[PDB]
């Protein structure tokens, strides 16, 4: 093969899933959390394990990135700790929530190319990828995760933003 | 080992209640006495969490506080009423002592200025009767006030195993000087910081000073000279904190020489330069020491509570503390010539005269014999 492996990173409100394109399942899954003392930054399971001595942050609590400084740390963690690869050496496919603000899409792009120096990247809507996985390009996806749920109508591969609905009721609420 | 605290009179309850608030917030303990999620050895002062307090009107305002889930004026009047409830309050102590793993001492917080002062003098004697092998440290607070002050002094000089003096005249001057208050609930903020800082090396274990006798065995040279004074500077290098503690403006006390000094540095300071500073402080000769026996200065580090920067506390044994007794002594004589036996006042007046006589003779090259 001439091409290096491409990375697939699913940014979840509660859990991030990361791995290599072509694989049947993610190689790693970890909590979307970053913690600092009440090693300076803790990310993923370690932040959770040592939460007793840390102040936890959830940078993508409801599917949308709210703190880019900590989101950058989650991505750093993803590449160097979880996947053990150098991002500048692999194309990266990232996922985003439905109705993700345009400015956020540009921010993610700028960070990948300027901060991680990715050779290539792409961003796809989560619901659309799930529909693809089912072997379809048209249909409506009900995506219910940890911090948010969405109903996303998709036609011919394109999500229909005007018909997308967000429900602030998901796994977290059910646990409580 | 554990240490049971007692709180007598209006002052003891207030400064003890503020001591426990500060000590609860210093740890991870909610006002409901339940541990919050959020290393610090807390078994000495907390019981599995329950404080090992014995409180003795003010109790109601404590029970109406958010911390409810955490549990006349003569000296003779304060002494007799303790005799009639002698059996009562000890049952609380007897169960707490035997319920304790291995008791070590008895912290007493009280003001010697009057029912609480009288009750204190009574309890200090009985503890010598029952428990002979338990230290009794008293966080007494100085102010018919001259009468009551010297009587309790007669007991504090032969019963209490250690004593830390805190006089209101030095604390009140600080509040007006560096705090500009012009209240009791305001100066107690400073008293709580000194008390909480005094037992810092007990709750955060280190290589040394893991027991109450470890701090006292160095300062007090003989069982008679068991009076101490305090110093708290931040109201940063370690050389800065030492030099600010040895200034007279910071001490909480209104020739003479030092007997022993203990320094508590609670910051995140560099622990490699601590041995350097003690080399240079000796050269400037900022303090004069006893000529008869050898004496030195002691510095001990610790760690501040992360759940809540450099601070410092200095426990010293200065013979200039004899002056405070002199004021009470002289104030007594003036009232004695102005107005069943009145013989106890005579013995108390006599025994404190020997204590003062020890200090003035403790500064001579022949204090031996
Ligand atoms: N340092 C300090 N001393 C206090 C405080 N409250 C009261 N005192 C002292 O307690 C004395 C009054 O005692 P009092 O409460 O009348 O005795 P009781 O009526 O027998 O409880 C005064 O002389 C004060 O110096 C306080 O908050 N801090
Ligand atoms: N078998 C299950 N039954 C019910 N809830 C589940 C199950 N497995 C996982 N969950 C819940 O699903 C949520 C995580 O799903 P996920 O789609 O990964 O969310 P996100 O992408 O937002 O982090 C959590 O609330 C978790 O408790």
């Amino acid at each position: 093969d001439e091409e290096v492996a491409a990375l697939v990173v699913d940014n979840g409100s509660g859990m991030c899933k990361a791995g290599f394109a072509g694989d049947d399942a993610p190689r790693a899954v970890f909590p979307s959390i970053v913690g600092r003392p009440r090693k300076d930054s803790y990310v993923g399971d370690e932040a959770q394990s040592k939460r007793g001595i840390l102040t936890l942050k959830y940078p993508i609590e409801h599917g949308i990135v709210t703190n880019w400084d900590d989101m950058e740390k989650i991505w750093h963690h993803t590449f160097y700790n979880e996947l053990r690869v150098a991002p500048e050496e692999h194309p990266v496919l990232l996922t985003e929530a439905p109705l993700n603000p345009k400015a956020n899409r540009e921010k993610m792009t700028q960070i990948m190319f300027e901060t991680f120096n990715t050779p290539a990247m792409y961003v796809a809507i989560q619901a659309v990828l799930s529909l693809y996985a089912s072997g379809r390009t048209t249909g409506i996806v009900l995506d219910s995760g940890d911090g948010v749920s969405h109903t996303v109508p998709i036609y011919e591969g394109y999500a229909l933003p005007h018909a997308i609905l967000r429900l602030d009721l998901a796994g977290r609420d059910l646990t409580d | 080992r554990e240490i049971i605290t007692l709180q007598l009179g209006q002052c003891g309850n207030q400064i003890g209640f503020e001591f426990w608030k500060q000590l609860c917030a210093e740890h991870g303990i909610s006002p409901e006495g339940i541990v919050e999620e959020f290393t610090d050895r807390k078994d000495v002062f907390f019981y599995q969490y329950i404080p090992r307090a014995v409180l003795l009107r003010v109790i109601h305002s404590i029970l109406n506080s958010p911390y409810a889930k955490l549990y006349g004026n003569n000296w003779a009047s304060g002494f007799s009423q303790g005799e009639k409830i002698h059996e009562d309050i000890f049952d609380i102590i007897d169960r707490e002592a035997d319920g304790s793993d291995s008791l070590e001492g008895f912290v007493l917080c009280h003001s010697i200025a009057g029912t609480g002062s009288g009750l204190g003098s009574y309890l200090l004697e009985r503890l010598n009767d029952r428990y002979p092998k338990k230290l009794v440290q008293t966080y007494s607070v100085f102010p018919v006030q001259p009468y009551n002050s010297l009587l309790t002094l007669k007991r504090l000089t032969q019963n209490a195993d250690c004593l830390v003096v805190l006089d209101n005249t030095a604390l009140n001057r600080i509040a007006t000087d560096r705090l500009h208050i012009q209240s009791f609930s305001q100066i107690n903020q400073l008293v709580s910081t000194i008390m909480s800082a005094s037992t810092t090396t007990l709750r955060y274990p280190g290589y040394m000073n893991n027991d109450l006798i470890g701090l006292i065995a160095s300062l007090i040279p003989t069982p008679r000279l068991h009076f101490l004074m305090t110093g708290y500077t931040p109201l940063t290098t370690v050389l800065d904190v030492m030099r600010r503690l040895l200034q007279p403006k910071n001490v909480m006390v209104s020739n003479h020489c030092y007997i022993a000094i203990l320094n508590i540095i609670q910051g995140e300071v560099d622990p490699t330069q601590v041995h350097k500073s003690l080399q240079r402080i000796r050269e400037r000769k900022l303090a004069n020491f006893i000529p008869w026996g050898p004496a030195s200065i002691q510095v001990a580090l610790s760690r501040k509570s992360p759940y809540l920067r450099v601070s410092g506390l200095m426990m010293a044994n200065h013979t200039s503390i004899s002056s405070l007794f002199e004021r009470t002594c002289r104030q007594y004589d003036k009232l004695r010539k102005r107005e069943d036996n009145f013989d106890e006042m005579d013995t108390s007046r006599e025994i404190v005269q020997q204590l003062i006589d020890e200090y003035h003779a403790a500064t001579r090259p022949d204090y031996i014999s």
